[PDB]
């Protein structure tokens, strides 16, 4: 009937290798949400009554968002994790603790950096206190890598220490080997007013011309080994003008208008 | 307007003042 | 108060009246901040055109 | 905490209010005649 | 915070004699 | 006349405006006794009114002025 | 006796309390009742009076010695600071209260204004009835902030004060505005599990039905203070945004609020923002009431400070004479400056969990990226073309080749500055040496006259407001 | 432990009518605890308000009065409030909800002075839930006998009925229609709708000896 233990509770099944299909544990979730209704109705509200039922509510949920990632349900994955993330944070006491509440909360993270929003993960970890509550050690990979990436550095970035956990943090690393590439790539449009293709294709670490070409339709860039890097500098030299007075002055009618009433 | 709220807190001892007095005037009578 | 409020004579608290009392609420409390900011402008005034 | 006289509330908007208005439409009236007359002894 | 300029004293008039002849 | 018996704010503004810009010294003095009428029924806004008025050292409008409270009281 | 002596001046510290009262019952004199009941009364009640001369067993004896339960519980509201049914809650050296002697002096001047006869007490219908209620809890919460009481006198607050007020008027909500804020910091400090924001909000619906000024400014200020303290992210981001903060606010309002809106900013990447509002709040903060939540501005600012690429001065740590506490911060200020990581992650991690408390660690760990930051920082502005090469050796960064991705992140960041010219490999300057042909200084000059202009309209209205309040209600 | 709101929001973006439903009411009743958080996920709570494919759909109208008071926005509150068309009751016996109900009353008299030109009676071009409260508003002047309540009411509405019998069994005739006519005469400079109000006050006066003859000269 439920996610819980024993394997006569139908999405258990799922979560072990009796089912061994990554596609029927996320699908059977939609299944399960007429069988949460009852045990995640009392424990949305803090007792120690509703300790027993906290730990049902998760595990259906917990169980469906892990096996979604093995497969790239991803988005999904992010609804059904929000519930989970409001458990994790309170709740104290009445279990939240687990090996579950751990991995779910690293996948999370990772997702943040595959969107690109490093603001998004800033906010995020401080939201859960996810970084003290089960602690960096797989945790830990995401929010190196989050550091480094806003640092600026894309040689001490990490892959390496996202392969340590493999509780489905396996997955993230196929769609964060993109993301740093998009990175320095943004990063180069703003460095280079114009620089040789010899000196900027290294530091891509595209080598080939067919890499040149998949990024650069995102950048804006035209062609392979050729690329104009050169827009993003061009932005900043319009100080220069004076001739039209109007827009460049600013503000002639706000500060005018104000004076006129205080006299 | 600095000097304006200086002279402000002034005449908010003397405003307050007569509140008080009246309370006291009240009660003098109330207690004979 | 309210409909279930205190009073049951309903003159002397109009309890039928009450719970529907933000609907007086709101204007005589608009009464006192209306007279209020004209007064304080008009005098200010006066004393400026005065001088 | 609740206000003391709920019978003087309720009757308030209708009594006093409304003939306060009239009374206080005059006074609005004087407000900008004086900035009108300020500036007017300025010239 | 402090001036890295004081540990520079004792270090910059002794560079200053061999540093002429070393670089042009 | 008219809007004695529940003054108008328009009504009051113009007895007030017309007064300060004219150069026509009969047409100043008028304008100056109505505002009594028009409040006769509530004679306490008046006095106030008439304070401005009352300050300046225009004749015409001093003559006015007293009319004015004269009638409201 | 013991409270002989300070009798005198309890009668002093009704006559203020009596008149702030009368002045708010008359129409609409808010701003006079605000300034009146915030640091200035309270500074001198608590100090002056009690702690100073001795006997803080004349707190209860203030707001009871009538025996008054008030016609909605407010009975216990008075006992829980001090004297619980036993010789103080803290300190006692009271020898008549009304659990010792009823009566020996009348604070209450017989008359409905603070306090009156049990007359008042077991049943009242009088419009002075909800005028005198709201002002009870103002001069008991004065000296539970500063003693720092705890407990269940703590919890059993919030009741008391808001859910036996649910009407009020603009007059009464601005008084029971301020006796919540000085609650929720006590409440704060304990770091009880018993939730503070969840009071705040209620007391909020209650604010806004009046639409009473006073009411939104003061507990929008301390619920993001709670929010914090919880670190749920989300709906403090959202609360700053609403608070509109009125520019006619008390002293100790504004350095709490840009002190919070800067904690939230810095995390954020907005630090050139947060470094200058923390660092006005810290001055702006007094040097009584404000002494708790002054501390943590001034530990959180420097790491605060330091997320911008400022490099904050020693001057800075002695001078409020605060050193010792700032010393792990000092150190982080060292480590941002060299440019080496090394340094910084280990300092990081061992000082955790004391930054926790203060709520910096959240701030620590976003340093990573200002260590090198601010290295690169006054090299790429101090020179014109500089190689990487030289960056790298300087700052102890590990490639000239790593410097040069985390300089070009730093330009889309702009707060450095440049373009990159990655042919011989330097690092440029941006520079025009002239910026008369540009806006640039005029554009300077009128954003001075905008803020100068706000300063002019903000005055004008100001200025009457007081003389005016005082001519309706009469002045001596 | 408890403080976080978040989780019962969660469960309306997660998959499946049923879930929602239940998550809707949940929902209602920690509005009022934490206000702030329900705030951010307000635009969610007013698409499940506006399908109409919900059963819980009038708790999710319910939902976003709430927060929507607690803002300071009364008019926001109103459009959805009218929208659930029940649930009035469970509001109009509060004291914090009440808000809402206060402001149908006071939405309903501003109209009413706009459609008082073509039909007099504020009557049917007006809506229903509105109307509603009003004429519960008039239930409560009625039980009262309160002549001063039932006056005033009646001239925002422009309606002549209320103004005429201030209660309706009029057993109380001298004295509550003096009121009446100094009332009108003050607040407005309005000729018309005055000469309507004085010819009901007609009817009532010829009908019973009761009333005293100096309110009928004032009348007339």
């Amino acid at each position: 009937l439920q996610a819980a233990a024993g394997m006569y509770e139908q999405l258990k099944d799922e979560w072990n290798r009796k089912s061994p299909n990554l596609s029927k544990c996320g699908e059977e979730l939609g299944r399960l949400k007429l069988v949460l209704l009852e045990l995640n109705f009392l424990p949305t509200t803090g007792t120690k009554l509703t300790k027993q039922q906290l730990i049902l509510a998760r595990d259906i949920l917990e169980i469906g968002a892990q096996w979604s990632i093995l497969c790239k349900d991803i988005p999904s994955f992010e609804r059904y994790m929000a519930q989970l993330k409001c458990y994790y944070f309170d709740y104290k006491e009445q279990l939240p603790e687990s090996a579950y509440m751990h991995q779910l909360l690293g996948l999370n993270l990772l997702f943040l950096l595959s969107q690109n929003r490093v603001a998004e993960f800033h906010t995020e970890l401080e939201r859960l206190p996810a970084k003290d509550i089960q602690t960096n050690v797989y945790i830990k990979h995401p929010v190196s890598l989050e550091q480094y990436l806003m640092e600026g550095s894309y040689n001490k970035v990490f892959l390496a220490k996202g392969n340590i956990p493999a509780e489905s943090y396996t997955f993230f690393i196929d769609i964060l080997l993109d993301t740093i590439r998009d990175e320095i790539a943004g990063c180069i449009e703003k460095a280079y007013e114009k620089i040789l293709f010899a000196e900027a294709t290294r530091i891509l670490f595209f080598s080939t011309p067919k890499k040149m070409t998949d990024y650069a339709k995102k950048r804006g860039w035209l062609l392979g080994p050729n690329n104009y890097y050169s827009f993003a500098s061009q932005q900043q030299k319009p100080e220069d003008s004076t001739i039209p007075s109007t827009e460049l002055a600013r503000q002639v009618i706000e500060y005018a208008r104000q004076l006129e009433m205080i006299v | 307007m600095v000097v304006v709220y200086l002279a402000s807190l002034i005449r908010s001892v003397v405003a307050l003042h007569n509140l008080i007095n009246n309370k006291i005037a009240n009660r003098d009578a109330e207690k004979k | 108060m309210a409909l279930d409020g205190p009073e049951q004579m309903e003159l002397e608290e109009g309890k039928a009246g009450s719970g529907l009392r933000q609907y007086y609420l709101s204007k005589i409390e608009e009464l006192q901040l209306i007279v209020n900011d004209k007064s304080q402008n008009l005098r200010r005034l006066q004393a400026q055109r005065n001088e | 905490s609740f206000l003391g006289p709920e019978p003087e509330d309720l009757e308030d908007l209708y009594s006093r209010y409304k003939k306060l208005q009239q009374e206080l439409e005059f006074l609005e009236v004087q407000e900008e005649y004086i900035k009108d007359e300020q500036k007017n002894l300025k010239k | 915070n402090v001036e890295d300029d004081f540990s520079n004293q004792l270090r910059a008039e002794l560079e200053k004699h061999g540093y002429k002849m070393e670089t042009s | 006349m008219a809007y004695c018996g529940s003054g108008n704010n328009k009504a009051i503004r113009r007895l007030l405006h017309v007064a300060v810009s004219d150069v026509n010294d009969d047409v100043r003095r008028a304008a100056v006794e109505s505002l009594g009428f028009i409040l006769f029924r509530t004679p306490e806004q008046c006095p106030s009114v008439v304070s401005l008025l009352s300050e300046s050292y225009n004749p015409h409008v001093r003559y006015g002025a007293a009319m004015a409270l004269g009638v409201c009281c | 006796p013991a409270p002989q002596d300070v009798e005198m001046k309890e009668e002093a510290a009704a006559g203020s309390g009596s008149a702030g009262e009368g002045d708010g019952k008359a129409a609409a004199t808010e701003h006079s009742q605000r300034e009146l009941d915030t640091v200035t009364l309270e500074d001198i009640k608590e100090h002056v009076r009690q702690l100073e001369k001795a006997v803080s067993g004349k707190e209860p004896r203030f707001v009871l010695r009538a025996l008054r339960m008030l016609p909605s519980t407010s009975r216990r509201l008075n006992h829980y600071v001090l004297y619980k049914a036993v010789h103080g809650f803290f300190t006692s050296n009271n020898a008549t209260r009304d659990f010792l002697l009823p009566f020996l002096e009348e604070p209450m001047d017989t008359e409905a204004d603070l306090q009156f006869r049990p007359r008042t007490g077991k049943a009242a219908s009088a419009p002075l009835l909800p005028e005198v209620e709201a002002y009870l809890q103002l001069l008991m919460v004065i000296f539970l902030m500063n003693s720092k009481r705890y407990k269940e006198a703590q919890k059993i607050s919030d009741d008391l004060m808001q859910k036996i007020s649910t009407q009020n008027r603009r007059a009464l909500d601005l008084v029971a505005a301020k006796c919540y804020y000085y609650h929720a910091r006590v409440y704060e400090f304990l770091d009880k599990l018993d939730v503070v924001r969840s009071f705040l909000h209620a007391r909020l619906r209650t604010a806004t039905l009046r639409h009473d000024a006073d009411g939104q400014a003061t507990l929008l200020n301390l619920l993001l203070r709670n929010y914090l303290h919880y670190s749920l992210y989300d709906q403090a981001e959202k609360l700053v945004s609403k608070s509109v903060f009125p520019e006619q606010a008390n002293n100790n309002e504004w350095a709490r609020y840009l002190y919070y809106t800067g904690r939230i900013k810095a995390i954020q990447l907005e630090y050139s923002e947060a470094r200058r509002t923390m660092t006005n709040a810290l001055r702006k903060a007094p040097q009584h009431t404000a002494v708790g939540f002054k501390q943590t501005v001034h530990k959180l600012l420097i790491v605060v400070e330091l997320l911008l690429g400022e490099i904050p001065d020693r001057l800075q740590f002695r001078q409020p004479s605060l050193k010792r506490s700032l010393m792990p911060y000092f150190l982080l200020t060292q480590a941002v400056r060299t440019g080496n990581l090394a340094k910084f992650n280990q300092v990081l991690d061992q000082f955790g969990e004391k930054f926790q408390t203060d709520g910096t660690y959240t701030l620590i760990i976003r340093l990573r990226h200002n260590v090198i930051k601010t290295g690169v920082r006054m090299i790429s502005l101090s020179y014109s073309r500089i190689s990487l090469a030289d960056i790298a050796q300087k700052l102890q960064l590990d490639s000239p080749e790593d410097a040069e991705f985390i300089v070009a992140k730093a330009i889309r960041d702009g707060v450095i500055e440049a373009s990159i010219n990655h042919e011989k490999g330097y690092v440029q300057s941006k520079e025009m040496i002239d910026i008369y042909s540009t806006r640039e200084p005029q554009l300077a000059f009128h954003q001075r006259i905008s803020f100068c202009l706000d300063i002019h309209n903000m005055s004008v209205k100001a200025m009457r407001f007081p003389p005016k309040s005082y001519n309706k209600d009469l002045e001596s | 432990m408890i403080t976080s709101a978040a989780g019962i929001i969660s469960l309306l973006d997660e998959e499946e009518p049923q879930l929602k439903e239940f998550a809707l009411h949940k929902l209602n009743a920690v509005v009022n605890d934490f206000w702030a958080e329900i705030s951010e996920s307000v635009d969610k709570i007013e698409v499940l308000y506006e399908d109409e494919g919900f059963r819980s759909r009038q708790f999710a109208a319910l939902v976003a009065s709430k927060v929507f008071y607690h803002l300071g926005a009364f008019e926001e509150s109103l459009n959805y409030a009218l929208g659930a068309g029940d649930l009035f009751n469970v509001n109009d016996n509060s004291e914090y909800v009440e808000t809402i109900i206060a402001k149908c009353i006071d939405h309903y008299t501003k109209q009413c002075v706009e459609n008082a030109d073509l039909p007099e009676g504020e009557k049917k071009p007006i809506d229903q839930r509105l109307e509603g409260i009003v004429n519960k508003m008039f239930q409560r002047c009625l039980d009262d006998h309160k002549y001063k309540q039932a006056i005033g009411i009646a001239l925002e509405t422009r309606r002549l009925d209320v103004f005429e019998k201030t209660i309706l069994e009029s057993n109380d005739v001298p004295g509550m229609l003096a009121y009446s006519l100094k009332l009108c005469m003050s607040l407005m400079q309005n000729k018309q709708f005055r000469n309507k109000v004085l010819r009901v006050l007609v009817k009532i006066y010829m009908n019973l000896e009761k009333p005293d003859f100096i309110n009928v000269c004032q009348c007339l």
